[PDB]
């Protein structure tokens, strides 16, 4: 019925503000302000993974509307490792900005001559190396199956297949999420208890409000990447463990898990850079 | 500035031969560096160059892939290695100083040179007389030919005149079709345009016996003329 | 007593500058052709300094120019091609002027060290070596401009102005007279003559072989900052921090023109004039140069793109080009 | 479309390039501090206690932190045409002696030395071009101090003190005189420390004051302030 | 003391023939007509000659 056409408008309202939203940021950081500074960069960077991460969306969407893949072998086989790696690389760009505010606040000698935008430049090179060392393999691994009449492209695996489907899914899931949020909660946390420390974020209610307006931010970055990378995550992972029924609730909950996580690629830039006093800066000058 | 060579003597052919130029007295970091040859007999023909840093390597293409030239900045030495030196290996070699920004005078010290003998598409630079009977008191042209206009789009001709009195290393009179270099007398001046090259000595005197050689800069290899001769 | 005979006397210069002056160069010159609107692009930027410029000189061949900032390193920069023919690495990092030789053959700096330095561009041992310290000023030195490839006309923080000998390291005439800290001198084409703007808001002239001043110059407002003769010699512009640059004249001795809009309310930091000398371009500390019409005390253009304040503002010998520094670590030539 | 020897040219332009960005990279960890207040104020003492005309210069190092002391106690001329010279410091250490309250300043011999500090400290804090930086103020000569209160009570300095005269309070009064003069405070921290005869306390303020504006510029460069 | 040596630079400044401000200004003028074409900011001079040229 009309149920299914509610799936087809959700994944078209995020695609509408997860590409435009993401490159606003890129005409903000080439005509506005320039890519000069380490944070620039990787926002920069972070806004690539997140709109190359969202281009998929009217290909799946169309997918889920007429129930089979009509597109290509190839062409779905680039938008699967286009999907995990963009993945990859936001998650990890996320994780190294946060070791970089990390290095900022904690160890600020060190940040002095770590904190320079060729090292930020081989920092993101290496990352996205470090992830497409992971998306090719999906792409020399997925290929288009022919099941009850109807085409679908899911990836295959090797004659191990429940050894590869379960290797497969406890390193993207162990790895790429266990180990950014441990990585970004500590980091956060030991620069929230630095800057408690610090004499230019307290004594004064301006300073309080200050550091409020900092704990408030980080609070809400580490509160969204995990508000919406763990019900998709859990879900695959229960769905790995133990069969589950298919039926009207099944379908629309893991099309709302993974509108959830294009939702988090949507609003990584409202929450990273829009929040940034630079892009606040060039704002106001505007 | 002084640049002293080392490494000659007699060599088996097919062998052999490290040359090292230990310059000293000037920045040697800054400055551009070539070997620059000459028969024993005849005039003057370019081996190789190193620029400053190492950046841009050329080489003769007589040599090319047979010589191989290097630098150590830190002992201000320059280096030729050789290897399997053929017939026409037996002549001495100069180490050339050179520099090149903006209102340079590149080829403008030469070293004492050292002997080398062995045992038993170019810009063609030809120098169209051999030699002149000039008494000292009289004004003496020397006349060089171009196989193509060394007049670049910038407006540079890059001709460089020498001379080698007998018995000592050249030195630089003209770079650039007009310019003296430091220490030459106002007497000499070069002045011409595109493949015709005269060198004008005004008030001829007992220091201008020596051989005076062409050479261009406009591309690589450099070439130099046959060379002529002058004597009282 | 003697300061009632000061005061007469100063009041008597002034009437005999009234009763000199008739008709203003405004009134004179109303019916020339203005030359409307000038527009000038960024030909070259001559990227490379890494500190804020305060300095720069051309050169006679104006191809070669000079400048100095904050990082100790004075660039000469060939501004043909945008290329760096030589880096000098200065002791002292303050230096508010630098100077190139007539010759071509010397290069000068000089700062809050109190000391104009002279460096040898064309040493036979390839690099650019120390020739003269040159102390003696125990305040910041402003300017300095070379005489001639021998001699230096500095000004400096102790309100004195020294014409040195570099061959002796010495002295051998003290410009003084201002009450207040000179801050830049401008050298005549005849090399006999130069003016000097000072803190005391006058410029004052000097014979360079005697040292008596010829003339001052009371009309600005704040302080001198900036100063540029005429291409003829006989005229000299001004730019001080009440967002006024005066044009003046050396045998008049009145202010001629007044170049001030009420749009620009902060100071001029450099100024110079064209070979015609009817284009007069001052840098203006609102992060863009402006150009003004010479004759007409009008605005025909804005040298806009720097993100900070110009410092400094040079225009070359044959009126080819005018690179203008600023405090954004960037050159700009227009044309 | 280039000669050999243009390409040289280049080439050594390319060279002077990486040289110049090596040595700017090298002097951007440099931590600049300018040095203001009389020169009887223990600066001799400060300066031998950090390395143990125009400007004399100090480059000291404690705990891998590179430093540049810029004296201008011999630039007797107008501040105002040279002092946007330092917009790039990381502090400004300010030496005002404490011993001066009732000496009278040799000018004219009707002003005082402290209010004279304090008007240097109107003119440094209230200056333009230095809104957002901190300064390290050092307060001098502390037995000097001690025993000039147990001579003469502060009242000769100003009666405006109700405090009784004993040093802690004495102390804290003029500090508090000093600092509240600040017309920002939301912006700039001033960091106030009496100077000690230990060599390691005096540096230590020093390094801790620079440690957290150093922290404050990776902030607003990460944009986290 | 340096009230006579303030006294006698103003005199000898003072002693000195002051032109008419219109003839200078007028001179000013002249130059400026005189030495128009020699100048390549204010009249731009065609790209070809140009040194300054885009690469
Ligand atoms: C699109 C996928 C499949 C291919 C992989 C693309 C990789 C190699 C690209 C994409 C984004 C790129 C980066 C984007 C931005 C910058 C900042 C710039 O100042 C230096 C280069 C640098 C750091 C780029 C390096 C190369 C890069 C990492
Ligand atoms: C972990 C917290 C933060 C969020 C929980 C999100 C995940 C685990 C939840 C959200 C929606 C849920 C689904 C809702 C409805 C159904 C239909 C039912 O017949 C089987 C279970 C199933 C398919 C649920 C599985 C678990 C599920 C996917
Ligand atoms: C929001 C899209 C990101 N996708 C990454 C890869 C994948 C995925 C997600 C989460 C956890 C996984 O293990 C996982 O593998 C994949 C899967 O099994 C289908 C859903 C995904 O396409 C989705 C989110």
């Amino acid at each position: 019925m009309i149920t299914a056409i509610t799936i087809m408008a959700l994944y078209s309202i995020v695609c509408v503000v997860g590409l435009f939203g993401n490159f606003l940021v890129m005409y903000v950081i080439v005509r506005y302000t320039k890519m000069k500074t380490a944070t620039n960069i990787y926002i920069f960077n972070l806004a690539l993974a997140d709109a190359l991460a969202t281009s998929t969306l009217p290909f799946q969407s169309v997918n889920y509307l007429m129930g089979t893949w009509p597109f290509g072998t190839i062409l779905c086989k680039i938008v699967i490792s286009i999907d995990y790696y963009n993945m990859f690389t936001s998650i990890f760009t996320l994780c190294t900005m946060s070791v970089d505010r990390y290095i900022a606040v904690c160890h600020p000698v060190k940040a002095l001559d770590f904190r320079t935008p060729r090292n930020a430049k081989i920092i993101n090179v290496c990352n996205w190396i470090l992830s497409s060392a992971i998306g090719l393999p999906v792409m020399f691994m997925a290929t288009t199956k022919y099941r009850q009449g109807s085409i679908d492209c899911t990836l295959t695996f090797s004659h191990p297949t429940w050894y590869w489907e379960n290797l497969l899914k406890i390193c993207v899931f162990i790895f790429a999420f266990i180990m950014p949020v441990l990585i970004i909660t500590v980091c956060y946390g030991l620069m929230i208890l630095r800057l408690k420390s610090v004499r230019m974020l307290s004594g004064s209610k301006e300073k309080d409000r200050n550091l409020r307006r900092i704990t408030r931010m980080v609070l809400v970055v580490v509160a969204v990447f995990i508000v919406c990378w763990t019900p998709i995550h859990i879900y695959v992972i229960i769905k790995a463990l133990v069969t589950i029924p298919e039926t009207t609730f099944q379908t629309v909950s893991w099309h709302f898990c993974i509108a959830l996580g294009y939702t988090n690629s949507c609003l990584n830039p409202v929450l990273y850079a829009f929040l940034d006093e630079n892009f606040k800066r060039c704002f106001r000058e505007f | 500035v002084q640049l002293v060579e080392s490494g000659g003597g007699l060599v088996q052919p097919g062998g052999s031969r490290k040359l090292s130029c230990s310059a000293s007295g000037f920045a040697f970091s800054s400055f551009g560096m070539h070997w620059v040859r000459q028969a024993p007999e005849k005039g003057l023909e370019w081996v190789a160059y190193i620029s400053s840093g190492s950046g841009t390597i050329y080489y003769a293409d007589t040599v090319k892939g047979r010589f191989t030239i290097s630098r150590d900045d830190p002992k201000n030495t320059l280096f030729l290695q050789m290897t399997s030196l053929r017939s026409e290996d037996t002549a001495m070699y100069y180490c050339v100083r050179s520099i090149y920004y903006y209102g340079s005078s590149p080829f403008d010290f030469w070293g004492q040179g050292t002997t080398l003998t062995v045992s038993s598409s170019d810009i063609v630079m030809t120098q169209a007389t051999s030699s002149v009977p000039v008494t000292p008191g009289e004004s003496v042209s020397i006349s060089c030919r171009s196989s193509k206009s060394l007049l670049h789009s910038n407006g540079n001709t890059y001709l460089y005149w020498f001379l080698q009195r007998p018995g000592q290393s050249p030195q630089l009179l003209i770079y650039r079709m007009s310019n003296l270099a430091s220490g030459v007398p106002d007497r000499f001046s070069g002045s011409g345009s595109g493949t015709a090259f005269t060198l004008t000595i005004s008030r001829l005197e007992a220091e201008d016996v020596g051989v005076y050689y062409c050479m261009q800069h406009l591309e690589y290899p450099l070439t130099f003329g046959a060379g002529t001769k002058l004597e009282l | 007593q003697l300061r009632q005979e000061a005061e007469q006397l100063k009041n008597q210069i002034r009437d005999a500058r009234k009763a000199c002056a008739d008709a203003t160069l405004s009134q004179i010159t109303n019916n020339i052709d203005p030359v409307g609107r000038i527009q000038m692009r960024t030909r070259r930027t001559l990227r490379g300094h890494l500190a804020k410029i305060y300095a720069m000189h051309w050169g006679t061949d104006s191809r070669l120019l000079v400048s100095a900032s904050q990082d100790g390193k004075l660039i000469i920069w060939d501004s043909y091609t945008t290329n760096k023919v030589h880096a000098i690495p200065l002791r002292s990092s303050w230096v508010m002027t630098c100077a190139y030789a007539p010759s071509g053959n010397y290069v000068a700096c000089g700062g809050l060290d109190n000391i104009c330095s002279i460096y040898n561009l064309k040493t036979r041992e390839g690099n650019v070596r120390v020739s003269r310290e040159l102390a003696g000023h125990t305040g910041y030195l402003s300017c300095c401009r070379f005489l001639d490839d021998n001699q230096i006309v500095t000004s400096s923080g102790d309100t004195t102005c020294a014409l040195w000998d570099i061959e002796t390291g010495q002295q051998t005439t003290t410009f003084t007279g201002h009450t207040g800290d000179v801050m830049s001198l401008s050298l005549a084409p005849d090399t006999r003559l130069f003016v000097s703007g000072a803190c005391d808001a006058s410029a004052k002239l000097w014979d360079v072989r005697e040292g008596m001043c010829r003339q001052t110059f009371t009309g600005h407002e704040s302080d001198i900052n900036a100063i540029c003769f005429f291409p003829n010699g006989n005229a000299f512009a001004t730019g001080s921090d009440d967002a006024t640059c005066r044009l003046f004249d050396l045998r008049a001795d009145q202010e001629l023109m007044t170049y001030s809009h009420d749009n620009i309310i902060c100071g001029i930091t450099s100024v110079s004039f064209s070979k015609s000398g009817r284009l007069l371009l001052a840098g203006y500390d609102d992060f863009n140069c402006n150009v003004w019409d010479a004759l007409k005390a009008d605005r025909a253009g804005v040298l806009a793109g720097h993100d900070n304040r110009v410092s400094c503002l040079g225009v070359t010998d044959d009126g080819m080009a005018v690179a203008t520094g600023s405090w954004d670590s960037f050159l700009k030539i227009w044309n | 479309t280039l000669s050999a020897e243009d390409k040289a040219a280049v080439e050594r332009s390319k060279m002077i390039d990486r040289n110049l960005r090596e040595d700017g990279e090298k002097a951007a960890r440099e931590v600049k501090l300018l040095l203001l207040g009389a020169g009887e104020s223990g600066k001799s003492t400060i300066v031998k206690q950090m390395k143990i005309t125009g400007i004399v210069e100090t480059h000291f190092t404690f705990k891998d932190l590179h430093f540049k002391m810029f004296d201008v106690g011999g630039q007797r001329s107008e501040r105002k045409k040279w002092i946007h010279c330092f917009e790039g410091v990381t502090a400004i250490i300010f030496c005002v002696a404490l011993s001066d309250y009732d000496l009278v300043l040799a000018e004219d011999e009707e002003m005082n030395r402290m209010h004279e500090s304090m008007k240097l400290f109107d003119s440094i804090c209230n200056n333009k071009w230095f809104t957002d930086t901190s300064i390290i103020l050092f307060l001098n000569k502390k037995d000097l101090f001690e025993e000039k209160i147990k001579k003469s009570p502060l009242t000769i300095c100003y009666p405006e003190y109700a405090g009784s005269n004993t040093y802690e309070e004495a102390a804290a009064y003029i500090q508090c005189q000093f600092e509240d003069l600040n017309k920002r405070k939301d912006t700039k921290e001033i960091y106030t420390h009496f100077t000690c005869a230990t060599d390691t306390k005096n540096v230590q303020f020093v390094f801790d004051a620079v440690t957290d504006v150093i922290i404050k510029n990776n902030l607003k460069d990460c944009g986290l302030f | 003391a340096q009230a006579r040596k303030l006294v006698e630079q103003l005199k000898m400044e003072a002693n000195i023939d002051r032109i008419k401000v219109s003839k200078a200004a007028a001179d000013l003028m002249a130059y400026c007509e005189a030495h128009a074409k020699e100048d390549p900011l204010l009249t731009p001079v065609p790209a070809s000659e140009n040194p300054f040229r885009e690469k």
